[PDB]
């Protein structure tokens, strides 16, 4: 019936002044735009059809044509920025926001989806959707005692659209927008649908990606324990944004980092052996921002047995993960006590550390040499530089620190030098 | 997180 029309035929029927004729052409349009292979987005734009689709959104007494046009505009806006811009320039934003009030759940769902595709283009379209007043009627759709009485697919669409309103920096979303969305967002973060949880953690991870005062708005709402719970999900599409959000919060103040520790987060990090390389990476990254904190927080790292896990990740891991581990160690050795640094050496940090001095990356080597000297400072404070110096010797670390005098980078070669003449003379 | 999404129903 409406299967593969030409864009010429669609134009003829939409330009008829026959609402039923237009309904059929609009659906032929939607079917074109929703095929797997190369939907003709540009052909439809160039045919001039976008303003007619937007106008069809208003046709209250023909909800089928509202539905078809909304579907069609959704898919045009799912494309390139210029394609999405074509939909906005057609006046679709006030029109989709009106549709949020539809009595038909499949219409409003399609309205939700398109606003998501528009807000996803970036900060300006995001902010522009908010300025047109999308938030109030979006949250209204979720004003029910129990989310569980809403349709599954309907719920996941809203959550996704709500994360895109939380997304992108330069600038971050309006603060009042964030405060208006955050409570409902906390409610989705406790819903039991795996896809809703994933999309909510993404949103929370965006909101915590920025200045400490952004992080503070999230921590203030008490979401951290539930982030820690989701940090231990079996479902890796959940673990991934939960970890990113946790990693974001610990870049804040020590008090904010302390609330991650207080919620039990360190118990899940034995993350550091996850089969998925990026989880291992982001977990080590988080660990380096926790060893950068206070001595009592370093001590909490020690007490959870996490130091043997950093030795492990230093010994064998993807090299990007190892580079974070070297950062974690240098931070630990910068802020830790003598006892804590001594503990590090007893756990076997020395050998895996020396072997990465063979790396090409210049920052990892200056980070590693940094760590060594903090560790030699501790050995002096104990009258014990000698024994450590021999450990570095026996496993062939001296060879490395020697050869690092040849290094082109200036901070490198003066670093190794200082080490050899101060403790290897 | 997907940035935009095309519907295929």
């Amino acid at each position: 019936g409406t299967v593969n029309w030409s864009v010429e035929d669609i134009v003829k029927g939409i330009n008829s002044n026959n609402l039923e004729s237009q309904l059929q052409a609009t659906q032929a349009a939607r079917k074109l735009l929703s095929r797997e292979k190369q939907p003709p987005i540009d052909n439809i734009i160039r045919a001039g059809l976008i303003p007619k689709f937007v106008s069809f959104l208003g046709k209250t007494d023909c909800s089928p044509i509202q539905f078809e046009s909304a579907w069609a505009l959704t898919n045009i806006a799912s494309g390139t920025s210029e394609q999405t811009k074509a939909v906005v320039d057609g006046g679709a934003i006030p029109a989709f926001i009106s549709l949020l009030a539809s009595p038909h759940a499949h219409i409003s769902e399609q309205a939700v989806w398109a606003l998501g595709n528009i807000a996803g283009d970036g900060s300006a379209f995001r902010d522009l959707v908010i300025k047109h007043g999308a938030i109030d009627p979006l949250l209204a759709l979720l004003a029910v005692p129990d989310l569980s009485t809403l349709a599954c697919g309907y719920l996941r669409n809203l959550t996704w659209t709500l994360s895109n309103l939380c997304r992108n920096k330069n600038p971050a979303p309006p603060l009042d927008a964030v405060e208006q969305i955050l409570p409902t967002l906390v409610r989705l973060l406790h819903h039991n649908d795996p896809e809703v949880l994933a999309d909510s953690c993404w949103a929370i991870s965006y909101l915590t990606d920025g200045p400490n005062e952004r992080i503070e708005m999230v921590v203030k709402k008490g979401v951290v324990p539930q982030l820690v719970k989701l940090l231990g999900a079996t479902e890796l599409p959940i673990v991934t944004p939960a970890l990113r959000a946790i990693g974001n919060i610990v870049t804040g103040t020590d008090e904010q980092t302390q609330k991650v520790i207080d919620a039990g987060a360190l118990a899940v990090f034995p993350l550091l052996t996850n089969p998925k390389t990026n989880i291992q990476k982001e977990a080590t990254w988080t660990m380096s921002n926790i060893t950068a904190g206070r001595q009592d927080q370093i001590q909490q790292v020690v007490n959870h047995g996490l130091v043997p896990f950093l030795v492990g990740v230093l010994s064998k891991a993807d090299f990007k993960t190892q580079k974070e581990a070297a950062w974690a160690i240098t931070n630990y050795t910068s802020g830790g006590t003598v006892e804590q640094i001594v503990y590090l050496v007893h756990c076997g940090i020395i050998e895996p550390l020396m072997n990465l001095l063979s790396a090409k990356d210049t920052k990892i080597i200056q980070v590693i040499l940094d760590a060594i000297s903090n560790i030699f400072q501790a050995a002096e404070k104990l009258g014990e530089t000698e024994k450590l110096s021999i450990m570095i010797e026996e496993c062939g670390g001296l060879d490395k620190i020697e050869a690092l005098q040849r290094h082109e980078n200036e901070s490198v070669y003066k670093a190794s030098l200082n080490l050899i003449e101060k403790y290897f003379s | 997180n997907y940035w935009k999404r095309r519907i295929e129903v």
